[PDB]
């Protein structure tokens, strides 16, 4: 959230102003979300899961 | 007299002797309601015996522990967790030690086949700071596992 | 309950807001209550009458185990008193025995207040 | 106002969103620039139709005006009906004929929806002479009229005041056109009819359409029942169902039901059986709306042998009775005092599988109230809290009664306090009943800690505050404070009743004040309002006191006869002793069952009356006789307990002449031990006093209190003696009990 995440840079600036703490981004910066994209060009995917630890749920990260 | 009908699952005889008290000038004490709410909880009787709190309480009268957890655990064998978690509640705010009555009510819960409500309460109860034994630990643990629910 | 003495049979601990100012209730009590035959019975409340005979004879318990003893514990306070050239030692086994007979009687009168509130 | 996403496309929601936010001299052009070439002519019709709906009529005219200019948009047939209605519903009668008249102008040929819309626009505000104008330009133009069309210029001309000649004039018009006739306007037919009271005329229209094979809607019938009603020829209907019975039209039950409630609107019983046994010949099956119609008019005239011998035919007649019916029994068995009837009646109830309703609930919950039933009432509550049913106010005021009548103060204040919980919060209705309830024992100081909740309530005082709180002194004791209490509500406001003058003729008889006494008598008979017993018991009562037996004599001269009512008469012959034969007590018992029905708040003060002035008139035996007959009628509930542990007599509701009666029986119940070796109880008690004021030393002064020790005190010497614990007790332990006929029983 200082270099790349869209959504995450918006929020810090955001805080700061009214000093209301800053949460964990969660999600992918764009120059992760830009190399899945490259590499779908070459016909390859590249697909993160989470497995859950307390029900072994398989979650798809939006990526 | 009292006592003796209430070890005979008789609330009603024990109702004719608390209002035998009242005629006769003796105010009615924590023991007696005490006594009423266990003739009404041993023969499997909620209503009554939160009938028999809230006459204590309209009298009064600061009801004891003991007819505190002996209403927790009659919740606990009806699976009614919510009555249980009001009843703790109540016991808090009476300034009294809501731990043993925690135990009493998630291990009733467990035993009458209630895994839900039970780790529920339990799981209040842990994130509340209270801890539980070693037999209750390792209870909940090894129910858990055998009913395949691997958060709880 | 009487005492107000919550906890398991392991953390018995005097509560010691509902007593406000009762100093009867200390690690005496708790010691009584660990040692003294007791039934129990989940939810079954108890008869006062067959509570008054077993506080009788327990009463009578500690009153003969009190006799078995040569001397008393105000006279043992006394001599400790009046104690002038003794040993450490001495005045520590005479202070044993005094704690014990005052373990003895604090059950004796914690007995007596425990039929006496148990209306 | 948004319109519900979803009901309608994007694009048209959006429209009428904007038109809805766009200021009136906003351009409509520019708003209908971003959606040109967008909206069909469909799209905009259901414009019209969302506009319509708000009745914003100005922005539809004007949006009107701009769809004639262009020619991508221009309006249709279905346009034109849609905004005619509008404005006709408006009023503005003006703006719809011109848009009308712009037909021929705008090259659309007028269609008959067009005109359905305007005769309707001209019918809404009563000028249906200009429907009939454009009815007849229908004719004129070659436009055949639809059902509709006709439809609403008929009910046009009768919302117009037309006569009923027209109407007739009107339906033969149709059915001449080579329509099929419908019987909407056969209902019209008959519902001119009704209005005007023609009852001759409304049986030839039934007759006409029944001569066509066209099977008549209930609608029909209830015409029928209202001309008819009118006119008071309801028997007319049963003739017209006969009729069609042999015409092979059978009549439906609905037809029955409307004319068998008729009847009950006019008190007609003998014509309801009539019509039921009508109906049972023509082989239909009674249905669940008949079984209450008629226990409802049988019920209201006192027909209770009636309405039980019609519940078990009902019963028997393979139809479950629904929860409605049920209702309509508990009703009439409530009013009619026959509370045992309806509590059994929930035992075949549940047996039955039938659940009940909360109407069910609160009518036995009020029934067992007002007849002191609080173990049933207890019962009921229980069993509609065991099947997660939230209680009502009235139900729960109704349970709190019940245990009130029954001296249960503990139950009723804890009774009280449930409803805040489950958020029934409390009504006038708990605040009189809980008011009454410890006005009856005397306990004041729940009386002023209720009159304070009730002035932090902020609800205002009627007179059954200031009566209550004036016969709760009284009980206590507290005469100058009634007083004081009398005059307070005499300063402010309402009209005290005949139950207020009652308190205070009670309250100066009890406190030895026979002037007063006398002044208030003969002030209040001088209003012709049949003096009450409770005057003429209190006035024998404190004649009694100062033995005034020429006034008693006086008195009873006048009371012997009472040819105007049968109680007064019973109660003044049986007093003098003239009744107590077992031939002659039978009267006395039958008058007691019959007023045992107004309830028990009124029994227990009509007995305490009673026995104030037997006991204070001589007939100690008679006085006797009459609470032991009172005890197992149900009055006075917690006068006697017996059991191994405490004998008591409760005397704090009672008065002081009732209290020395139950004592004097009491006392001579006592000595009937010790005669045998059955035991003994641990403890005697009378509770003088019972409430708030046992914790004081109050109580030590009541009137009650100091009455009935000494009475003890000089029947049965220094062997009742007080509480040290309790003071409003007076105690005598088993001990006192062994050394211990008492009281002599004879009539004057």
């Amino acid at each position: 959230y200082k270099s790349d995440h869209i959504r995450a840079r918006q929020e810090v600036l955001g805080t700061t102003i009214i000093g209301g703490t800053i949460p964990k981004p969660e999600d992918a910066p764009e120059s992760f979300r830009l190399l899945v994209r490259e590499l779908r060009s070459l016909a390859l995917e590249l697909n993160h899961f989470l497995v859950s630890e307390k029900n072994f749920q398989i979650n798809r990260k939006e990526v | 007299e009292l006592m003796e009908r209430a070890r005979n699952r008789d609330p009603s005889g024990v109702s004719e002797v608390i209002y035998d008290m009242i005629a006769a000038g003796l105010s009615p004490g924590p023991r007696s309601f005490h006594g009423l709410v266990v003739a009404h909880a041993l023969n499997g009787d909620e209503q009554g015996a939160m009938h028999s709190l809230r006459k204590e309480l309209g009298a009064g009268q600061r009801p004891l522990p003991e007819t505190m957890i002996a209403l927790v655990r009659l919740s606990g064998s009806k699976g009614n967790a919510q009555r249980g978690l009001e009843l703790l509640a109540a016991m808090e705010k009476l300034n009294y030690d809501i731990r043993q009555a925690w135990l009493i009510l998630v291990e009733e819960l467990v035993r009458t086949n209630h895994l839900e409500e039970a780790n529920k309460v339990f799981l209040k109860g842990a994130r509340g700071g209270m801890r539980a034994t070693d037999q209750l630990y390792d209870l909940m643990i090894e129910e858990d596992c055998k009913a395949g629910d691997h958060s709880n | 309950s009487v005492f107000n003495i919550f906890g398991l049979p392991e953390e018995y601990y005097h509560d010691s807001e509902l007593s406000g100012d009762d100093s009867f209730v200390d690690g005496a009590v708790i010691a009584a209550a660990r040692t003294l035959p007791t039934w129990s019975d989940i939810d079954l409340p108890p008869i006062p009458s067959a509570e008054r005979k077993a506080v009788k004879e327990l009463q009578d318990e500690c009153r003969k185990m009190l006799a078995e003893y040569p001397t008393t514990s105000e006279q043992d306070q006394k001599l400790l008193d009046s104690l002038s050239e003794a040993r450490t030692t001495f005045a520590t086994a005479v202070k044993y025995r005094m704690h014990r007979k005052m373990f003895i009687g604090k059950i004796i009168k914690a007995l007596d207040i425990y039929q006496e509130r148990l209306l | 106002v948004s319109v519900e996403k979803g009901k309608y496309s994007y694009d048209v929601e959006s429209l009428i969103n904007k038109l809805s936010s766009l200021p009136p001299r906003g351009s409509i052009a520019r708003c209908l620039d971003i959606f040109k070439n967008k909206l069909s002519l469909n799209d905009f019709a259901l414009v019209f139709k969302e506009f319509a709906g708000r009745g914003d009529w100005q922005r539809s005219l004007r949006l009107f005006k701009y769809m004639q200019r262009q020619i991508w948009c221009k309006p249709n047939e279905h346009i034109y009906t849609i905004m005619i209605s509008l404005l006709g519903r408006e009023g503005l009668l003006d703006k719809c004929l011109e848009v009308f008249e712009e037909m021929p102008s705008q090259g659309v040929a007028r269609s008959v929806f067009s005109y359905t819309a305007l005769i309707n626009a001209y019918g809404r505000n009563g000028r249906y002479e200009t429907s009939l104008e454009l009815l007849d330009r229908m004719k004129s133009e070659k436009i055949s009229p639809s059902i509709l069309t006709y439809n609403t210029v008929i009910n046009a001309c009768a919302r117009g005041g037309l006569d009923w000649e027209g109407l007739l004039g009107l339906f033969a018009e149709m059915r001449h056109e080579g329509i099929q006739p419908d019987i909407v306007t056969y209902n019209t037919l008959l519902s001119a009819c009704a209005i005007r009271g023609l009852g001759d005329e409304a049986e030839m229209v039934f007759r006409t359409m029944n001569d066509g094979g066209i099977v008549p809607d209930l609608t029909t019938y209830s015409h029928l029942v209202e001309t008819f009603g009118k006119l008071g020829r309801l028997e007319k209907v049963s003739d017209l169902l006969s009729e069609m019975a042999s015409g092979g039209s059978l009549p439906d039950i609905t037809s029955y039901n409307v004319l068998l409630e008729a009847y009950a609107k006019s008190g007609s019983i003998k014509e309801a059986m009539g019509v039921f046994h009508q109906m049972q010949a023509a082989g239909c099956s009674p249905n669940a709306n008949t079984y209450s119609v008629l226990l409802n008019l049988f019920g209201q005239n006192g027909r209770y042998d009636d309405v039980r011998q019609l519940f078990l035919e009902m019963k028997s007649s393979n139809t479950d009775p629904d929860a409605a019916t049920y209702n309509i029994l508990i009703d009439v068995f409530g009013e009619g005092g026959y509370f045992k009837e309806v509590v059994t009646l929930f035992h075949d109830m549940v047996e039955e599988n039938i659940e009940p309703d909360m109407e069910t609930y609160e009518g036995i919950i009020f029934a067992c109230g007002k007849g002191g039933l609080h173990e049933d009432a207890r019962k009921i509550l229980q069993y509609m809290t065991a099947k997660d049913v939230v209680p009502s106010s009235k139900a729960y005021t109704g349970v709190i009664e019940a245990f009130g009548q029954a001296a249960l103060y503990e139950e009723a204040l804890v009774a009280f306090n449930t409803m805040h919980e489950v958020g029934s919060n409390p009504s006038i209705e708990t605040f009189h009943s809980l008011l009454y309830s410890f006005a009856r024992g005397g306990l004041f100081k729940e009386s002023e800690v209720i009159l304070s909740r009730l002035v932090n309530s902020g609800i205002p005082r009627n007179r059954d505050t200031f009566n209550a709180t004036i016969e709760a002194y009284k009980q206590g004791g507290k005469f100058e404070e009634a007083v004081k209490t009398y005059v307070d509500m005499e300063k402010s406001r309402c009209d005290p009743d005949e139950r207020t003058l009652e308190a205070v003729l009670s309250v100066y008889s009890c406190a030895r004040l026979v002037d007063e006494c006398r002044e208030q008598f003969e002030e209040m008979k001088a209003s012709d309002i049949l003096p009450s017993i409770m005057c003429y018991c209190m006035m024998l009562s404190v004649y009694g006191k100062t033995e005034s037996w020429d006034d008693v004599n006086e008195l009873l001269e006048e009371m012997l006869s009472n040819r105007v009512s049968n109680i007064h008469q019973v109660i003044g012959q049986m007093i003098k002793g003239n009744y107590d034969d077992d031939s002659n007590w039978q009267i006395v018992e039958y008058v007691l069952d019959k007023l045992n029905s107004e309830g028990c708040g009124l029994g227990i003060r009509f007995y305490n009356a009673l026995l104030d002035a037997l006991w204070w008139l001589g007939q100690k035996e008679r006085a006797a006789r009459v609470l032991n007959e009172a005890t197992k009628r149900g009055i006075f509930p917690e006068l006697f307990r017996k059991n191994k542990l405490v004998w008591s007599v409760d005397v704090h509701r009672m008065s002081e002449g009732g209290m020395y009666t139950a004592l004097s029986v009491w006392l001579n119940d006592l000595s009937d031990i010790l005669v045998k070796g059955q035991d003994l109880p641990q403890l005697a008690v009378v509770v003088s006093v019972r409430g708030q004021l046992e914790k004081s030393s109050a109580a030590r002064e009541s009137p009650i209190t100091r009455a009935a020790f000494s009475f003890l005190q000089d029947h049965v010497s220094s062997s009742f003696s007080f509480t040290g614990w309790n003071g409003g007790r007076i105690m005598c332990q088993r001990s006192q009990l062994k050394q211990l006929n008492i009281v002599a029983l004879t009539n004057s």
